[PDB]
């Protein structure tokens, strides 16, 4: 019962106002919380029929920017990188989607990623919207 | 009396489904409880086999059974669960409530 | 037994259907015989409904009824009739005959 | 002999042979109701009157429509209503040896009957040098 998924159940049961852009919704934990600054690791299955609408990759923060790879065995793959506001900031979204699509596409269910920050139940996840044809 | 929709509440715990369903703990989920007897109502949707199957039970029973109340159009709910561990969120989870009987 | 698809043939004299339809004078169409008790088979193709309320009636057989055994799949017929006073021919008369039984 | 011989004889070609189908789902057969008019014969140019009481639901897409009649030329005309209005319908030519029945496509006429109120129409058949009531069918489906 991971407080997002939780907090998007009530959102869209008590404003009826709007919907989800997608039926299902999936959120993957991280499991590499044995780590101190920091790398990532999610169990990421989704079938094959379904289309993925949208992929944000959820982060706990305490002006920089934040480059999010991932790891292939060292031929670093950029997913994206952004800008942050360190206005108080808490949780950061990151749009993920393409890279989401093609482990779609059969591949290790397994994927590893890594974080890097320039000059605790706060578990980053994974959300992945898909909808069902 | 006639082929009606009735209440039912449906609470996930007294069927063991609060395992995997996180929200909600349960629902109306209704149900359709009455008689389909010759003639059958035009709001009750009765299909062709319908009117003919109670027909022929009207005049000759033993012969056939009569048609069914059974729900003729199911809506869906908002559901948080767990599907093979992970956690999925389905805004609408087809089948779950009753929205229209007929006979059938 | 369970739920299943068993014979029956209707004579359109028998229902006083003769007086508009002009041929055939009956066909086979069928009926679905059988009880649903909990768990359903996937081969009666069960909705999510009729799954949890067959549950329901499981463990309290006062707080839900049971689910039906009604046709599922409809197949159409030839018939040749009088419409209004028209001769009309349809090559398919929908919902005829049952193909498929299952379980609301 | 209440139904036509045709409707009769068209259920019993789709029954047996079950390789082919009607071209639509619904087929219906307007008989004429002009029983009483005698055919006016100059030599060489033969004329008659028919009618049909023809009613087709709006929400039907009408496929064919064929006027079923018995070297020679045959017009059908449309009387609409001297002031009287006659339009052809479809000018169509036979052969002589033992045609028996033959057929001709009204179709767009029907689908302007069809367009229009349900009405009774009358028609003329042209044609120069009981149970054989001249009826027509209509073909259609139900989107
Ligand atoms: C994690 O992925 C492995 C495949 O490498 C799979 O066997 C395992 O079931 C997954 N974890 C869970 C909780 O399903
Ligand atoms: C024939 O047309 C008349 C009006 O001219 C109409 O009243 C009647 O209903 C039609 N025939 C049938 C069998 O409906």
């Amino acid at each position: 019962p991971p407080e997002y998924m939780l907090e998007l159940y009530n959102k869209f049961a008590t404003d009826r106002t709007s919907m989800p852009s997608a039926n299902i919704i999936r959120s993957f934990k991280n499991e590499d919380l044995f780590s101190q600054p920091y790398p990532l690791l999610f169990n990421v299955s989704i079938p094959h029929h379904e289309e993925v609408i949208m992929a944000e990759l959820r982060l706990y923060t305490l002006d920089r920017k934040i480059t999010i790879f991932e790891v292939l065995e060292r031929n670093m793959l950029v997913l994206v990188s952004g800008e942050i506001y360190g206005t108080n900031s808490e949780w950061e979204t990151f749009d993920v989607t393409d890279a989401i699509r093609r482990w779609q596409k059969s591949g290790s269910s397994t994927h590893q990623l890594e974080v890097h920050i320039e000059s605790n139940k706060h578990n980053p996840l994974l959300i992945v919207f898909s909808d069902d044809q | 009396n006639y082929c009606k929709r009735t209440p039912l509440y449906i609470d996930f715990k007294e069927i063991g489904w609060d395992s995997w369903i996180i929200a909600p703990p349960g629902y109306e989920a209704y149900e359709c409880r009455g008689v389909c007897n010759y003639p059958l109502a035009e709001h009750l949707t009765p299909t062709k086999h319908a009117i003919i199957q109670a027909l022929v039970h009207l005049k000759n029973s033993q012969k056939a059974s009569k048609a069914c109340c059974v729900p003729t159009k199911l809506e869906p709910i908002s559901i948080l669960y767990l599907d093979k561990g992970v956690v999925t969120y389905k805004f609408k989870y087809e089948g779950m409530a009753v929205s229209e009987c007929g006979c059938r």
